[PDB]
């Protein structure tokens, strides 16, 4: 999935936020690694 | 210079304070926000 940079903190164990509490919530006992990286060029076009 | 607008003798609500204004930060210390509806406090103070 892709979300904005500001909400990257929200997608983590025991955190709040609109998308985390309404779209995708990580379990408290999660044992995995989360990776993030911008793709601005891919997310920018002439028509948006 | 801060103003303690003391609040007493009324019935509050907090769900309304979650969507109308998308607050930049919301850090509920000593108390998980979502549960603020179902307990009665003493002598609430507001600062600004
Ligand atoms: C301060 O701002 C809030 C929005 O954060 C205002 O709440 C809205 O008020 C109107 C009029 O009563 C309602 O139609 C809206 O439904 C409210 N917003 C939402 C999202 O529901 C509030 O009225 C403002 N307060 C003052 C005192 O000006």
């Amino acid at each position: 999935f892709v979300i904005r940079g500001d909400e990257v903190r929200q997608i983590a164990p025991g955190q709040t936020g609109k998308i985390a509490d309404y779209n995708y919530k990580l379990p408290d006992d999660f044992t995995g690694c989360v990776i993030a990286w911008n793709s601005n060029n891919l997310d920018s076009k002439v028509g948006g | 210079a801060w103003n303690r607008k003391r609040i007493s003798n009324c019935v509050a609500d907090y769900s309304v304070l979650y969507n109308s204004a998308s607050f930049s930060t919301f850090k509920c210390y000593g108390v998980s926000p979502t549960k603020l509806n179902d307990l009665c406090f003493t002598n609430v103070y507001a600062d600004s």
